[PDB]
RNA sequence: GGAAGGGCACCACCAGGAGUGGAGCCUGCGGCUUAAUUUGACCAACACGGGGAAACUUACCAGGUCCAGACAUAGUAGACUGAGAGCUCUUUCUAUGGGUGGUGGUGCAUGGCCGUUCUUAGUUGGUGGAGCGAUUUGUCUGGUUAAUUCCGUUAACGAACGAGACCUCAGCCUGCUAACUAGCUAUGCGGAGGUUCCCUUCGCGGCCAGCUUCUUAGAGGGACUACGGCCUUUUAGGCCGCGGAAGUUUGAGGCAAUAACAGGUCUGUGAUGCCCUUAGAUGUUCUGGGCCGCACGCGCGCUACACUGAUGUAUUCAACGAGCUUAUAGCCUUGGCCGACAGGCCCGGGUAAUCUUUGAAAUUUCAUCGUGAUGGGGAUAGAUCAUUGCAAUUGUUGGUCUUCAACGAGGAAUUCCUAGUAAGCGCGAGUCAUCAGCUCGCGUUGACUACGUCCCUGCCCUUUGUACACACCG
RNA sequence: AGGCUGAUAACCUA
């Protein structure tokens, strides 16, 4: 009847990342569901290091550009129905929410 | 014409925004040439933080 | 550019039907994605179009876009050969 | 499916690739911008700009055209993808309105000094706390030469800049070759975050008055 | 070295001019009352107002100083 | 300015460390040679154009194709060959104007971007004062600061930029939030050792063992020179010290003013003016060669000249990061098997804190070698095997045996650097089918010397001289 | 021939 259903978020921007995670565990607090997290997994940061320069004259300058992705995975023990409630909420922009059956 | 195979190479490979062959970013699938990544590179996401 | 009498009416048809399409700028490519005609020749056939203003061209990041005018329309449906009342689908 | 660090920068290409289509086929529309809102079953671009009649067309013909074209060119699912119009709420605020706007009095003829001022004082009018507009290129004589018009406050250095100042680079094909435009319009604190951003200076330090009760 | 601006000069001043019955000798308590008197966009530079102000508020004990109207 | 006074910088010196310059080799530049050896650039060119070119790239050279010449007007099986590419056979367009393309020319016609002047602290309105005026004062005698940083003086008063603030990363939190994609402790069961309990060690299990110290990452806290002594003018501030994770703006970066350069880029761009060419093409494509060619000069580097070592064992500790179309399978690859190696075959995992990742070297340890160009050094060269690719010859690279050059610490000269720094040591990433002696990051081992000065090379400010203003390269 | 100088002379080294 309870299923373990685990949450997914990504976001480029930390605050707006949070703030969905708030309203999903404060969301199914509501309904006191049993949840575990948010859990953060560790930030993947792309690194592109690139000359300034459009040609090769003076001195080799080079940018570091760095494109932040931050993770969040949210576990609650409820049924795909009730689950599929709470996350039908607005999201916030530039947040990607995939919702899967763990597999256990 | 252009019996040549095309399979790898810079010569398979073009910069998505401006096609010139030279300096592509490869990384993460961007395909764009160094000089056209970073008048763009705002634009997709990049940032300098130092 | 001698675009094969078939392969004219493909890119008409297909063109008629949508109001709009795009093209690659990739000669190379045998076929074009949308439709059986090379690529090369949708390029030509709609730079014909083009000089004539029956298709307003956009070009960015190597790509083209042609969208149909209303004198492209016309010319469209008496080369076709279809009823006045149809209309392009970007008219409905 | 791809990995988390393919699809972003995906994301970040298509949105840097769907602007610069918009950038130059909306040029003389007032274009000024482009959100990309993907929400599931339905991704919906909003575009940005002061003259929207245009965009729209006659009975929205052309908005119905700007949507089949990018549907069709990114693999986006039949009736999965709407374009929206917007107008821009302070059009004197924005640099990239205001550098399309001088970009086409240029090519109409209009001297470069009358219309830079003209610019520079509608911003300030606008409610700007600073503008600064430059001119580069061949203007009368066979060499090239920089005209500056600055008015206002302006910041140059620091983080603050990222978030104060709106910048916009243009360039302007003439019959003697490119003019450079440039337009840098410093915005003011705006608590609701509309008008500008709602974070303050760093330097800036406010000092509550005391009561007297 | 360790000068203060303008920016960290000029606010202390201030602060002390009209809330002189509130400021303390104590660094850790008058950096509390900035909080409440004050919108200092940063800690660090708070922190520097709040060391320079518990500065003359010494200054002020023992004589009166250039910059500061006491009414 | 080979004038004076003050201040400052390891792209300056001092005290030092590592060096470079000498050798071999790698790579860039010049020259020579060449059908061509395409070309830009000469502190601020020369492992730079992310330029590690077998084809492509490609702009050069020797040849063959193709039109990918819109739009408008007027007119009417054989021979050859590198290859049957094209041209015949067989089977079933041409002018004119106007365009298009061009890594063609001009960066001394331009846009944009970047470098540099310039890492220093500098720059500029308003009103008022002074001067016929250029111009000046404000923007300063003095003290102080990394700072035009501040305290003060005061015909100036009040502001705008830069500096600072700021943003990112790192350093403290046994406190907060909470984790089966991160762990610990305890417990249960099992294996092994020692004496059935017990002790030591290892494995496995528990979304109802518990928990968050270790790991991850959000929110906050924390330093302010706060406190003590002394020196400074009542100042600004400085020196030393306790405590503290941290007392150099705590460390390192990002961002970064005015005014400039005929600095670089037209070979990044469907950025671009004019000029040139446009079908016996400077367009495009195909084949082959070249860009690498070697009496010589130069720059960045790699490897060395050994015993503080090489070699053979044993032993053992990182961080940044990257990874697939699933087609039998195109990415990172565990495990099993075959092989001396290189490599091959099979079953799989991972679109990822899940799998690769149980994830390095220097070093540590034992033995051998023994001052001999020696077991230092590994250039040059022969034979042969395998891998990437459509193609490896002018060796793509990787293996096996053999061959075993200079070089014994480097002349004049010259570079970089003040602490987890120099240097040593390896790793990832970019380029990438294959190829790293390069570049961008990462950790590991971990110092000597200084805590100054203006002697050299430069920079900032005042006074002063000037016949300079293209500004002493006058 | 190299070095020194932005470059030449002068000077220094081989
Ligand atoms: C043009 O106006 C838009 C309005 O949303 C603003 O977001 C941009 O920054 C500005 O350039
Ligand atoms: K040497
Ligand atoms: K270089
Ligand atoms: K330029
Ligand atoms: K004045
Ligand atoms: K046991
Ligand atoms: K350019
Ligand atoms: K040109
Ligand atoms: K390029
Ligand atoms: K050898
Ligand atoms: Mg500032
Ligand atoms: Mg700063
Ligand atoms: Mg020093
Ligand atoms: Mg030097
Ligand atoms: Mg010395
Ligand atoms: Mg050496
Ligand atoms: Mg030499
Ligand atoms: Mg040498
Ligand atoms: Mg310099
Ligand atoms: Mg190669
Ligand atoms: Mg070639
Ligand atoms: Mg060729
Ligand atoms: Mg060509
Ligand atoms: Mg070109
Ligand atoms: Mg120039
Ligand atoms: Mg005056
Ligand atoms: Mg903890
Ligand atoms: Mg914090
Ligand atoms: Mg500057
Ligand atoms: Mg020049
Ligand atoms: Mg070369
Ligand atoms: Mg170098
Ligand atoms: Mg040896
Ligand atoms: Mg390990
Ligand atoms: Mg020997
Ligand atoms: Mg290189
Ligand atoms: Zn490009």
């Amino acid at each position: 009847m309870i299923h373990k259903i685990r949450i997914t978020l990504s976001s480029k921007n930390v605050k707006n990342l949070e703030k969905v995670c708030a309203d999903l565990v404060r969301g199914a607090k509501d309904k006191r569901l049993r949840v575990k997290g948010p859990v953060r997994m560790p930030t993947k940061v792309l690194n592109i290091t690139t000359r300034k320069s459009p040609c090769g004259e003076g001195t080799n300058t080079w940018d570091r550009f760095e494109l932040r992705v931050h993770k969040r995975v949210i576990d609650l023990f409820s049924s795909p129905d009730v689950v599929k409630q709470i996350t039908s909420i607005t999201i916030e922009p530039g947040v990607e929410v995939e919702v899967t059956i763990a597999e256990s | 014409w252009n019996a040549h195979p095309k399979n790898y190479g810079p010569g398979s490979r073009t910069c998505r925004v401006c096609g010139n062959p030279h300096a592509i970013i490869r990384k993460y699938g961007l395909m764009c040439c160094r000089q056209c990544f970073r008048s763009n590179a705002k634009e997709i996401g990049f940032i300098k933080y130092r | 550019m001698i675009i094969p009498e078939k392969n004219r009416r493909e890119i008409s048809k297909y063109l008629f039907q949508e109001g709009v399409c795009f093209a690659k700028k990739d000669y190379n490519l045998a076929k074009h994605p949308n439709i059986d005609v090379p690529n090369l020749q949708v390029i030509k056939l709609m730079q014909s179009f083009k000089s004539k203003e029956y298709v307003r061209e956009t070009f960015a990041w190597m790509h083209y876009y042609w969208y149909l005018t209303n004198d492209g329309i016309e010319f469209l449906r008496t080369y076709l050969n279809l009823p006045s009342e149809i209309v392009p689908a970007t008219l409905k | 499916q791809m990995s988390k660090k393919r699809k972003f920068v995906a994301d970040g290409v298509f949105f840097a690739e769907l602007n610069e289509v918009l950038t130059r086929e909306l040029a003389e529309d007032g274009y000024s911008g482009v959100e990309v809102r993907v929400t599931p079953m339905r991704t919906e671009i909003i575009i940005r700009a002061t003259r929207t009649q245009n965009v729209l067309g006659d009975k929205g013909r052309r908005i119905r055209e700007l949507t089949s074209v990018v549907q069709k060119r990114f693999n986006f699912d039949e009736n999965t993808v709407e374009l929206y119009a917007e107008k821009v709420n302070n059009r004197g605020l924005c640099a990239i309105a205001q550098a399309e706007s001088l970009r086409y009095k240029l090519l109409g003829g209009l001297a470069v000094r009358r219309a830079c001022y003209g610019v520079l004082r509608f911003i300030m009018e606008s409610g700007a706390k600073g503008c600064e507009v430059i001119v580069s290129g061949k203007l009368r004589a066979q060499r090239a030469k920089s005209m500056k018009f600055k008015d206002g406050y302006m910041i140059s250095s620091g983080q603050p800049v990222k978030e104060y100042i709106d910048s916009a680079v243009r360039h302007v094909l003439l019959r003697q070759g490119v003019l450079g435009i440039k337009v840098k319009i410093m915005l003011d604190w705006d608590p609701k975050g509309k008008q500008g951003p709602t974070t303050p200076l760093p330097d800036l330090v406010t000092i509550h008055p005391p009561k007297e009760e | 070295g360790r000068v203060r601006t303008k920016t960290v000069k000029k606010s202390s001043r201030q602060v002390i001019e009209r809330y002189y019955s509130k400021m303390t000798l104590d660094f850790h308590t008058n950096k509390k009352i900035l909080e409440e008197v004050a919108i200092i966009p940063s800690k660090r530079l708070r922190n520097k107002i709040a060391g320079f102000s518990t500065h003359l508020m010494k200054r002020i004990q023992k004589g009166p100083v250039r910059g500061i109207s006491l009414k």
